[PDB]
């Protein structure tokens, strides 16, 4: 019943609550994805979960239903609500039209939801930002990146984590046509892109791939090592 | 922050709204002293008309809750009739809900309790009037009560209410340790010894209840005039 | 601070004159009503070149014969574009005909200055919609475009510029339009976008243009049509 | 409370004597002395006004007892019996405070 | 109408500013002792009014919750009366659904549950009454205390109100685990006798016991009786 | 003037860990700096006495 | 200025401190003038063109079935208030099946715009209506105000520098209660032609007028139909 | 800043949002009401701004229940609001209890309405003093006057407005009890012309034995008879 | 009024949440009760309030709360709030049974409680639940597992994490992740509590099983006097 208008226009057209959510996604993990023309691929430099984590419940990588899956970046507990409501309405859109639900529609639902929390009476618009990847009825490995202002863009790298302005300018530099193959050059581009930022993948990185509406497979740190070694060898 | 703005706890306790509401009942000040008789709870108060243009019958404090309970209040008179109407409401609601006519004590508990929820929640001021209210039940003698604007009803013999409360209760304390159905040397003489007017029978309102006749009666200048000329001992 | 429903010591609301800002922020869109159509264009300001530019929706078709062109705080319009199309098919549903442009523009602009803190159920709005847009549409009266404000003020327009280029492009558009389409208003409007140029020489990747002509319904231009026009300049 | 924090330091003072604003087991002795240098007619009571122990100096004991005698000068009396004691005390027997019900 | 925003909030130190003020308003309240004893408790308290003017049979501080559970307070006046109203209502919900007098522990669960949301929930300030509970509940007696935060602890003896450090230290000195009947009343009387501000009048104290036959207030002829046996 | 400081020497009533640690950091950085400029230590300074 | 959280507060003299400032917010609006004869009342409005060119934000409005209005202040709030006035005027067409009288119309909107002046956090309806209609007796004309205090006036002018139009129109009341339509609306346009910045013309573009009275519907004269009203040289 | 909210007292117990509403009727014109044995006569000062306003541009003598009246002082929006809910209140009494509303109950009802409306920070107080008045066949000429504080007193000759400091003196020196209302309608103009110290286009209404429990603007003849109390 | 609200649901200009990290400093004032899992079951190890004799008997303590047959929880921070929420989450556990006839695998429960506690820090204007409580449990799906949550909302599998003051870094140099042998987990628990001690001022509680059903023991008195003499040096 709390009805104070929080998200209000200040002077010079500046909607301060949303830009405060922009630092709130600037102060998270470092998520990254690549649309690799037959495959899509993610990655989020994780912390010290080997000391005493459980790797099963440190997941920045979730799954929406089977094909679309997202990597949030920021506040890591307001995100899980958006995960749950994405899964719920995604099952409702399996109820009505009965498709392998298109990635455009669910990312319009996420952006419309966060824009509906930039409007309602006193509820602090989210501090998350997504990487809605996936497929559709005919291949088309579309990636989407939302925003706490509820603006989604259909771009192809969108490194939107904490130290990821360097990663998106790197990915601006080093993604033209060399990653059109099956998986190896794409995943090599991702693990190269996050090994720009931190250290070795035996403690830090974890990834996920998705191939043609089957087999959302994560990569355990034994397998990530091979790719990391190849990158190191260069 | 907002200790003296909202009904919340300041440091060292002492929420700064109820004593700001206590100082509200001294505004102007038309002052009641209630006298209790082992068989008759008399009521006294002073009432001043400003300019002989008011209707003196309409201005009063002296309200009637039911056929057995009267009341008099000395707070700010805006907040008075909002409080006495709810007391009439809970009296008639008691008689409709629980059979017998309400006895005088838990009426004052109940209006003390809604005054509590005024001074518990925010966004409402604790309304500044205290309810000297008398009445007789079948079991005990005549009673008298006063809920404050904080909700602390006590069960009194003889307090007072309004401006000059301390001089009145000092006079009554000095004049009750000696031992009074007539109440001729107690009821008016608290006023005439506190503020020294030695009233003509206009400005004083008196409301009695007796064990022989429990109906609440507001007296007129004839019988209060005999009551005043009985101060010739 | 102060709230949203307060008037400013200049004379207008706070949130409305603050909602006139964040229209200077955001991309620029222009529209020209002609005698045989209405053309809309927007330079949707792609940030990086690593990416896909043909999914920044700034020309949105309300119906087959109403297309809008928003700017400013993007994606805040989607609720009132949703209300525009739901109201459109409600009109066609209940009345079995087309619409005007002042009925969709009448219906959307009622939602602009409709907000507040303490009101009905919390599905209401807090801030005003900080998105200025204009409905290019063809009617049985004529082709026309209705420039809205965030204040709910909507006006008849035949040559209107929004966004950051609301002064220089509007003053340039003030002197170059009087007559009719004859295919060259769409080529003398991207010329105004050619003077506006921020990052790139206005190729068929960073501007979206769409016309609404009375013969057809609308035409969101694809790439080879755009670069067919850009080759002619 | 603001004396100086260099006026002591074991050399300039080395001591500190608190004066208590006395209570029950002392107040009785103050009344016994100050009444012991007056004329009393034993209608007075001692421990009744030792009771209500509320915030007195010795100076205001001399004020209520001195004031008791001077209030007995009204009827040109060489003693004091009942009211001048109680009377002066109540008048200036701390001219009250300001309680504050509910809390307490 | 209403506020629907909490006025109790977290300090920049990381603590509740209103609750420590509530414990200040409790600590400025009238002193009250409570002694858990081997068969039954005693919950004494101190009723000092302004003058000798009031009806000391009118208001109570020992008052039961409907079966065998009395509760005595220290602090704010009428907020206590609200907690008695809510406590009697919760005990009667429990009695109408489970057909036994309520276990004391569950009554302290529900009274501490209702005192919590006044540390939240829309403009209400917390109560500032740390009342303490008694109760015989089957086999061995219980004793508790619901702070205006909402916490509660069970023990063998406590005090509250004014100068309660002296009450806790003094009861820590004089307590025995078998100390059971009227000796507890004795030490309760000489815990209130410690300060009292003077003369130990029977009309200014009232006690309540839970002697395996329901909580009951003590008549004023019984407290003065043991005040004759001091 | 502030004659507060009263001459004291070694009559400290049963503190030996404390005087070992304060003499570890109050006369070694004064009367033997040579093992601090060869031990790699920069400088110890500032002691907080909480009790 | 602690009287900025402020339709609940009182300035210490007498002032409510912003619903007179809404009266400022209709002083800022565009100028207009209405008046009444013994037979039929007229409304005249000049329409500001703050653009390329336009319909100049059409002021006088059709509410009714002879109870016409003339707004001057906020436009969206004006349209909200005339959807109210419009809807319950049609409701009085529905239930009672008579023309709703003009006085009860303006009184109950005078009780409808009075509620947000009372309560909390709700701005007053910042629009100065200049309503005019022909009930059973003579054709009334009511200024109402954002302070919810209407006036049973004759020949009132409100808007930007409309005080000069009043002081023309105050000293020319003697030739009212006569002066038929052809010479009445000339007498209102030469009352409007003082609020203009002293440069010469009430053009056919910006002047839109409305006529209501005996044996004629409230009739709007737009860009074309105002051209038969032409005279005056000053 | 103990101001600006009706739910916050002063440090000496004085709710400033009420006394700021009280001066907010002291900057508005007078409206006197004089009781006599056959009914209550009202008279309101008017402060006609321009010639543009016609006769009765703003009613300030409303009526409520076909017999009680509404001489108001302060903000006409707020006074008109409580006028129409007084109409609804006597509507609920006559519909509910059948018997025509006695005025004491209506003044206590509207009084506790406008008082209970000054206990919350979510509302402002009203800014309008006003007075009532009527008589039933066995009531007596009851009139009451109600402040923005919500207090309602029975009067004889109460006067609210700007110049009530002047107006209370002549009503006090006028013979109050025993004259038959027609003269005092005439005499009301003497009070209004004295207290107006500067178009004063006044307006009168009453209830009386010439009315049998009703209200009329005067009928219209004393407006050219009590106008002849110029030069006094 | 908007002058009075604490405005809990506001992002900082640094992007964080003021009322949330004030709860994180509330944990460091009062809080103990580490938890260790093994190949066998999981234990809490806890501290009571002080040395204050005056405490007759706790059935369970004020620290370890039973939730199902196979779960339990321990509590840091403000003890008044968490009591409420643990009864709240207890309701959740039982209604999962009512919906599914399963003993509620504990990650469902932790997810539900973290969603409602996130909902109190999301909107409503209230203060957040100042408790970083943690959970132990078992399901047929996974092994013995403990989760740990905080007033922000996120949680995790936190194999040996303690809460409260004097922060767990020694445990991430001592815990053997493969095998632990729960008696030696008791030994490590009294090691850590011996650095940060009979059952007057300790409260240790284990979760084990026999033949399939789980057994939650609160480790009655004399077992603590066993383990406290199981040292010499440590």
């Amino acid at each position: 019943s709390y009805d104070r208008a929080i998200t209000v226009f200040s002077p010079d057209g500046h909607l301060f609550q949303v830009e405060y959510a922009q630092e709130a996604v600037k102060k998270g993990s470092t998520a990254v994805g690549v649309r690799g023309r037959d495959i899509v691929v993610l990655g989020v430099e994780k912390a010290s979960v080997a000391k005493l984590q459980d790797e099963r419940t440190v997941r920045k990588i979730c799954a929406l239903d089977d094909n679309v899956c997202m990597a949030f970046a920021g506040l890591t507990a307001d995100a899980r609500i958006v995960i749950n409501r994405a899964r719920v309405e995604c099952q409702s859109h399996r109820l009505t039209v009965e498709d392998p639900v298109t990635v455009e529609y669910i990312t319009r639902y996420i952006a419309s939801l966060k824009q509906r929390y930039t409007q309602s009476n006193g509820r602090r618009p989210f501090g998350i930002s997504a990487l809605i990847v996936g497929f559709d009825f005919d291949g088309t490995p579309r990636l989407y990146q939302t925003d706490p202002s509820g603006t989604y863009h259909a771009w192809k790298a969108n490194a939107i984590g904490r130290g990821a302005k360097s990663v998106r300018e790197f990915l601006e530099k080093n993604y033209t046509d060399d990653a059109i193959e099956t998986d190896d050059l794409t995943i090599k581009l991702v693990i190269k892109a996050l090994l720009e930022v931190v250290e070795s993948g035996g403690k830090n990185i974890e990834l996920a791939v998705m191939r043609r509406d089957q087999s959302l497979k994560i990569l355990n740190p034994e397998e990530i090592e091979k790719y990391v070694a190849e990158i190191e060898k260069e | 922050g907002f200790d003296r703005h909202i009904t919340i706890f300041s440091p060292e306790g002492r929420l700064y709204q109820v004593e700001y509401a206590f100082k509200a009942i001294n505004q102007g000040g038309l002052t009641s002293v209630a006298v209790r008789g082992k068989d008759c709870a008399v009521i006294v108060t002073q009432k001043k008309v400003p300019d002989k243009l008011l209707d003196s019958s309409t201005v009063t404090h002296l309200f009637k809750i039911t056929e057995n309970i009267g009341c008099v209040m000395t707070g700010m008179t805006a907040d008075s009739r909002s409080q006495v109407q709810r007391a009439r409401y809970e009296a008639a609601n008691w008689k409709y809900k629980y059979g017998y006519e309400i006895p005088v004590d838990m009426l004052c508990k109940r209006i003390a309790d809604i005054s509590q929820v005024y001074t518990q929640n925010a966004e409402m001021r604790p309304l500044g009037c205290c309810m000297i209210l008398i009445g007789i039940d079948e079991e005990q003698g005549p009673q008298v009560y006063k809920c404050d604007p904080a909700g602390y009803y006590c069960g009194f013999k003889a307090t007072a209410a309004g401006v000059k409360q301390t001089e009145s209760t000092s006079f009554l304390e000095k004049k009750v340790k000696k031992k009074f159905e007539q109440t001729v040397e107690t009821a008016i003489t608290c006023l005439s010894t506190v503020l020294s007017i030695d009233f003509k029978p206009s400005e004083i309102e008196v409301g009695v209840v007796t064990v022989e006749n429990p109906k609440f009666r507001i007296l007129t200048e004839a019988e209060i005039d005999a009551h005043l000329v009985a101060l010739a001992e | 601070d102060r709230g949203v429903n307060t008037f400013s010591p200049e004379g207008r609301l706070f949130q409305v004159e603050y909602a006139i800002e964040a229209i200077k922020l955001g991309s620029t869109a222009i529209g020209i009503q002609t005698s045989e159509g209405v053309c809309l264009a927007v330079e949707k300001r792609i940030t990086s070149p690593l990416m896909e530019p043909s999914s920044i929706e700034k020309i949105v078709e309300i119906d087959a014969h109403i297309g809008c062109a928003m700017s400013g705080l993007i994606a805040d319009a989607k609720t009132l574009i949703d209300k525009a199309r739901v109201e459109t098919q409600n009109h066609w549903f209940t009345y079995n005909e087309t619409m005007t442009v002042e009925s969709v523009t009448q219906a959307v602009s009622n939602l602009a200055l409709q907000f507040g803190e303490e009101d009905a159920d919390p599905g209401a709005m807090s801030r005003p919609f900080g998105v200025a847009l204009l409905f290019g549409g063809v009617d049985e009266k004529g082709p026309q475009l209705f420039h809205m404000d965030p204040s709910g003020t909507f006006v008849q327009c035949d040559a209107r510029a929004i966004g950051s280029a609301s002064e220089g492009a509007q003053s340039s558009l003030q002197e170059v339009y009087h007559k009719s389409m004859t295919l060259k208003e769409a080529i003398k409007s991207s010329l105004i976008i050619l003077k506006q140029v921020m990052e790139e020489k206005l190729n068929a990747t960073n501007i979206e243009l769409a016309t609404v002509q009375p013969g057809q319904n609308f035409h969101m231009f694809t790439k080879e049509e755009l670069e067919e026009v850009i080759k002619d300049i | 409370d603001t004396l100086d924090p260099a006026l002591l330091r074991p050399g300039r003072l080395d001591r500190k004597i608190e004066f208590p604003l006395p209570d029950r087991r002392q107040k009785r002795l103050i009344f016994s002395t100050i009444t012991s240098k007056m004329n009393l007619s034993e209608e007075v009571d001692l421990e009744d006004y030792v009771a209500r122990p509320d915030k007195i100096s010795g100076a205001d004991i001399n004020s209520i007892c001195q004031e008791s005698g001077m209030l007995a000068v009204r009827e040109n009396r060489y003693i004091v019996l009942a009211k001048d004691f109680e009377k002066a005390y109540k008048t200036v027997i701390k001219k009250d405070e300001q309680e504050h019900e509910f809390y307490k | 109408r209403g506020y629907s925003f909490s006025l109790t909030t977290f300090s920049p130190s990381g603590k509740l500013v209103q609750i420590e003020y509530a414990l200040a308003a409790v600590a400025g309240g009238a002193p009250s002792v409570g002694i858990k004893a081997a068969n039954g408790v005693v919950l004494a308290t101190e009723k000092k009014q302004k003058s000798i003017l009031y009806d000391e049979r009118s208001v109570h501080k020992v008052e039961p919750i409907t079966k065998h559970i009395g509760l005595v307070y220290s602090g704010m006046g009428p907020d206590y009366r609200v907690l008695v109203h809510r406590a009697r209502k919760l005990a009667q919900q429990y009695y109408l659904v489970y057909q036994e007098p309520i276990p004391t522990a569950q009554l302290v669960q529900r009274v501490a549950s209702v005192m919590q949301e006044y540390t939240q929930s829309g403009g209400v300030r917390p109560f500032g009454v740390s009342l303490l509970i008694c109760g015989w509940n089957e086999g061995r007696p219980y004793l508790f205390q619901s702070d205006p935060s909402g916490a509660y602890f069970a023990w063998k003896a406590t005090a509250m109100g004014k100068n309660y450090v002296n009450g806790k230290t003094f009861l820590e000195k004089r307590y025995n685990e078998d100390l059971e009947l009227e000796d507890a009343i004795h030490t309760a009387i000489l815990t209130l006798k410690e300060s009292f501000e003077g003369q130990m009048t029977e009309d200014n104290i009232e006690v309540g016991i839970c002697n395996e036959a329901g909580f009951r207030r003590l008549t004023p002829t019984e407290v003065k009786d043991y005040l004759a046996a001091i | 003037v502030e004659k507060v400081p009263d001459s004291t020497y070694e009559m400290i009533g049963g503190l030996d860990k404390q005087i070992k640690e304060i003499k570890e950091v109050i006369e070694l950085p004064v009367k033997h700096p040579e093992l601090f400029e060869a031990l790699g230590i920069a400088q110890p300074k500032g002691v907080l006495l909480y009790g | 200025n602690q009287y900025d959280n402020d339709v609940t507060v009182w300035s210490p003299q007498g002032r409510i401190h912003q619903i007179e400032y809404a009266m400022e917010a209709v002083k800022q609006g565009s100028a207009t003038v209405g008046l009444k004869s013994k037979t039929h009342a007229v409304l005249v409005a000049l329409k500001r063109a703050q653009s390329e060119l336009a319909a100049h934000q059409k002021k006088i409005l059709h509410v009714d079935n002879h109870i016409g209005i003339s707004i001057a202040g906020l436009t969206a709030d004006a349209r909200l208030l005339c959807n109210f006035m419009r809807q319950e005027c049609l409701d009085s067409r529905f239930v009672f099946d008579r023309p709703l009288p003009v006085s009860r119309l303006v009184s109950l909107i005078g009780s409808k715009t009075q509620i947000p002046t009372q309560r909390y956090g709700r701005r007053p309806y910042g629009v100065g209506l200049l309503i005019a209609g022909y009930d059973d007796m003579g054709p009334h004309i009511f200024q109402t105000c954002p302070s919810a205090n209407y006036f049973d006036c004759r020949a009132m002018s409100i808007g930007a520098r409309s005080q000069s139009a009043r002081t023309y129109l105050e000293r020319h009341m003697s030739e009212f209660m006569e002066c038929n339509l052809d010479e009445l609306v000339k007498h209102g346009l030469r009352a409007l032609r003082e609020t203009l910045p002293a440069e010469q013309d009430l053009t056919t573009k910006n002047v839109s007028i409305g006529i209501v009275g005996k044996d004629l519907e409230f009739t709007i004269y737009d860009d074309d139909d105002v051209s038969p009203f032409l005279d005056g040289l000053e | 800043g103990y101001d600006l909210s009706a739910s916050t007292f002063s440090p000496d117990g004085r709710v400033f949002q009420v006394e700021y509403a009280m001066k907010a009727v002291e900057n508005s014109s007078t409206a006197i009401g004089i009781r006599c044995k056959d009914g209550v006569v009202f008279g309101v000062e008017k402060l006609v701004l321009s010639k543009l306003y016609e006769e009765g541009s703003n009613k300030r003598l409303f009526n409520v229940d076909r017999h009680v009246g509404m001489a108001v002082a302060g903000l006409l929006a707020d006074a008109r609001s409580l006028a129409d809910i007084a109409r609804e209140e006597a509507s609920n009494f006559r519909s509910n209890f059948g018997y025509n509303i006695p005025l004491k109950h209506l003044a206590d009802r509207v009084a506790m309405y406008v008082h209970a409306y000054t206990l919350y920070s979510a509302v402002r107080p009203f800014g309008c003093s006003f007075m009532l008045g009527s008589y039933s066949v066995n009531d007596g000429a009851q009139l009451y006057m109600i402040d923005p504080s919500g207090v309602s007193y029975g009067y004889w000759g109460c006067a609210i407005g700007k110049a009530r400091q002047a107006a209370k003196t002549e009503i006090e020196k006028l013979q109050m009890k025993e004259m038959t209302c027609r003269d005092i309608v005439k005499e009301v103009a003497k009070i209004i012309y004295i207290v107006h110290d500067e178009a004063f286009e006044l307006e009168l209404s009453w209830v009386g034995e010439l009315t049998n429990g009703r209200h009329e603007i005067v009928p219209k003849d004393i407006r050219e008879e009590a106008e002849k109390y110029a030069k006094e | 009024s908007r002058r009075y609200d604490s405005r809990t649901t506001i992002f900082s200009p640094e992007g964080r949440l003021y009322q949330v990290e004030y709860a994180m400093e509330a944990i460091g004032h009062a809080g103990t009760c580490l938890g260790i899992l093994a190949n066998d079951g999981v234990l809490l190890a806890a501290e009571r309030r002080n040395i204050h004799k005056l405490l007759d008997e706790v059935f369970f303590s004020e620290k370890i709360y039973k939730l199902n047959e196979d779960m339990a929880c321990s509590v840091a921070g403000i003890t008044s709030d968490a009591n409420v929420l643990t009864n709240e989450l207890r309701l959740i556990a039982q209604r999962y049974l009512l919906q599914y006839q399963e003993p509620i695998p504990c990650e469902q429960l932790v997810t539900a409680l973290c969603d409602i506690k996130q909902a109190y820090t999301q909107f409503g204007g209230k203060r957040p639940f100042g408790v970083s409580l943690l959970y132990i449990g078992w399901d047929k799906h996974y092994g013995f597992q403990l989760y740990q949550s905080d007033p922000s909302g996120n949680y995790g599998g936190w194999k040996a994490t303690c809460i409260g003051n004097n922060s767990v870094s020694m445990l991430k140099q001592d815990y053997k992740e493969g095998e632990m042998t729960l008696k030696s987990a008791l030994a490590l628990a009294i090691k850590v509590l011996n650095k940060t001690l009979s059952a007057e001022k300790v409260e240790i509680a284990t979760l084990t099983r026999e033949n399939g059903k789980t057994v939650i023991r609160v480790l009655k008195q004399k077992e603590v006097e066993q383990l406290i003499k199981k040292h010499e040096e440590e």
